[PDB]
RNA sequence: CAUCAGACACCACAAAAGGUGUUAGUUCAUCUAGACAGCCGGACGGUGGCCAUGGAAGUCGGAAUCCGCUAAGGAGUGUGU
């Protein structure tokens, strides 16, 4: 009998958080979170996917439950 | 044998004794007459902390540095007619009143013969206690004596 | 016959408290801002009056 | 003047640092304005009692670092109700001054420093 | 500004162990069982260990932090009750009627019954709620004692009491009579 | 966030004054040179200062508005008498 505390396992942001990019140009590939600037925008760079580095909103993208 | 202390109060000749020592085996009117050996010089306003032990009243002096700054000063008037004030600006004494109030069992934390002759040489707002000057601006340029009191 | 020790702690209830100007609203004897909205939560207050 | 009494401070906990040897700290919490002029009036000889700010002590032994390192021994010791006793009497008569007189019914000695260590006393 | 995470740390003593499932609150310790439903309020709980619960609100606003403190202060309270508890000391103040406090079983409800306020004929009576006990202390004239577990019930029923004791059409600060809470600490006699 | 929401010309209305509602800003000061708030303690001595003396010691009242110790304490903010 102990806390039953019990998760909300979210997963976050962090630098190196991965993503999987699903508007624009890329459409559906991976990248990663370099720098998070603020609330709502990330910045990204998929290099063996293809994708070119930039700033990213985090309604064009969706966080992936992976990390490195 | 017992311990009585009471401290009795500014009076001109003979000038409420009885409620303060009725419960230490004193007088009421007799010691209203005993207080009249000691604050008779010393017509100024002081206290006296007398110290009766269980027969008889015995009142002593409290040296109060107010008081030997108003004995260095004018003591005219008798009782109950000067018609405006009764106060008295007088004389300067410049040296006397470093030696009596640093000898005033050196009160207020003095360090100083400046110390205690600016502290009761300064507070003066009855006197002027000087020729060509006034006090509470004279604890900057008082710088002499300090060492022969300490 | 109330027994000041009692009889400051009636006044807390009820005298230490201070009075809206404009909407004669009993508030809190150090508050800065009335409470309630109809008088716009103005921030003019006095206290209320002792008696006699 | 904010400005110059803490540089005034500064100037003062620097010498009074750099002149006396003997340090003892002292636990001093909640006492009286009338206890603590019958110490200004009684150790005008050789001990020099200072009180004050024990968290403006802190940037002040914070800037000492390079003068006289061994004073980086007393930040965990000024936590509490503590005060400084600057003299050059090294254990005994300080502290059976501050601790046996005025006492009634806190005046204690707890960090003795001299010349680098500590000792309990 | 959108605070981008604030938190809270709740201490756990020994003999309390607590349960949140999503935002239901459970409680139980040497006194009883406390529950608080706390559904209307967003906040994120973590268990960091045994001792220690960290709240926190993500990417909140300003009225949302607000919220953070005082879910703190709402677990606090509920523990601190179950490990302690909570005893108001309402004391009668009455000027010429001597006030009449009793408890009454009516339909198993338990009132509590004031009479002769302000020597009025109307019998007052306060339903006491769940949790709180009631009881008149020994060697202080005109006092009532309300203990329990829960704030809200005993703080809400010390009010009831209070409140129901205003008095009408006069000068409040002349008429002083009434019932009010003096004290208001803890049933473990030590603390 | 509105227990009278607001919604795009002309066009079918609203003002002065207020708001520790809430976002942004400007200037100055404390700001880390541990402040602010809170809790625990002091809040000295000259001094019942000079006085109007039934009584006035901070305190029915008037003017000077000081100094020493200080880390700090007012010839005192009210109450009390």
């Amino acid at each position: 009998t102990d806390s039953i505390v019990k998760a909300s396992n979210w997963r976050l942001v962090e630098v190196g958080r991965v993503v999987l990019i699903k508007k624009g140009q890329s459409a559906g590939k991976l990248a990663a979170i370099v720098e998070i600037i603020d609330q709502k925008k990330v910045l990204i760079d998929g290099p063996k996917a293809g994708v070119p580095r930039q700033a990213i909103n985090l309604g064009q993208v969706v966080l992936t439950p992976l990390t490195f | 044998e017992v311990k009585y202390l009471y401290l009795r109060a500014v009076g001109g000749e003979v000038g409420l004794a009885p409620k303060i020592g009725p419960l230490g085996l004193s007088p009421k009117k007799v010691g209203e007459d005993i207080a009249k050996a000691t604050k008779e010089k010393g017509i100024k306003v002081t206290v006296q902390l007398k110290i009766q032990n269980r027969q008889a009243a015995a009142s002593v002096v409290p040296s109060a540095s107010s008081l030997v700054i108003t004995a260095l000063k004018e003591p005219p008037r008798d009782r109950k007619k000067d018609k405006n004030v009764k106060h008295s600006g007088n004389i300067q004494l410049d040296e006397i009143i470093e030696i009596a109030r640093q000898m005033r069992d050196k009160s207020f934390g003095r360090t100083l013969a400046s110390v205690t002759k600016e502290i009761l040489g300064t507070a003066q707002s009855v006197g002027c206690r000087v020729d060509f000057k006034n006090p509470h601006d004279i604890i900057e340029g008082i710088n002499a004596g300090e060492i022969e009191i300490p | 016959i109330i027994e000041p020790s009692l009889k400051a702690l009636a006044s807390k209830y009820n005298c230490d408290k201070s009075v809206c100007r404009k909407c004669y609203a009993r508030l809190p004897p150090r508050a800065t801002n009335c409470r309630k909205r109809k008088c716009g939560h103005t921030n003019q207050l006095r206290p209320k009056k002792k008696l006699k | 003047g904010i400005r110059e009494k803490k540089a005034e401070y500064f100037a003062k906990l620097r010498e009074y640092l750099e002149e006396y040897k003997s340090l003892f700290v002292v636990g001093v919490d909640n006492v009286s304005s009338q206890q603590m002029h019958e110490v200004r009036k009684e150790l005008r000889g050789r001990a020099v009692v200072l009180m004050g700010k024990n968290t403006m002590v802190r940037r002040a032994i914070r800037g000492f670092l390079s003068d006289l390192p061994d004073f980086e021994k007393l930040l965990p010791f000024v936590k509490g109700n503590v005060g400084f006793v600057f003299t050059n009497e090294p254990l005994t008569e300080i502290k059976n001054v501050i601790v046996s007189n005025r006492v009634a019914a806190g005046l204690t000695v707890v960090q003795v420093y001299d010349n680098g260590q500590v000792f309990p006393s | 500004m959108k605070y981008i995470q604030t938190e809270q740390q709740i201490e756990v003593p020994e003999g309390v162990t607590v349960s949140i499932k999503s935002r239901i609150v459970k409680v139980v310790g040497p006194r009883g069982t406390l529950t608080k439903n706390l559904k209307h309020i967003d906040v994120t709980f973590t268990k960091v260990n045994n001792q220690l619960i960290k709240v926190a609100v993500h990417n909140g606003g300003r009225k949302h932090v607000a919220a953070l403190r005082t879910v703190k202060s709402l677990v606090d309270n509920m523990i601190t009750g179950v490990t302690k508890g909570y005893k108001y000391k309402m004391r009668y103040v009455y000027a010429h009627f001597p006030i009449n406090v009793n408890i009454v079983e009516k339909d198993g409800a338990k009132f509590i019954e004031v009479r002769n306020f302000l020597g009025d004929k109307k019998i007052r009576n306060v339903p006491v709620r769940d949790g709180v006990t009631i009881e008149f202390s020994t060697n202080v004239k005109d006092e009532i004692v309300l203990s329990g577990n829960s704030v809200e019930d005993v703080s809400q029923n010390a009010a009831d009491l209070q409140q129901i004791c205003r008095v009408r059409n006069k000068d409040i600060r002349k008429f002083l009579d009434g019932i009010y809470v003096s004290h208001k600490g803890f049933i473990t006699e030590d603390l």
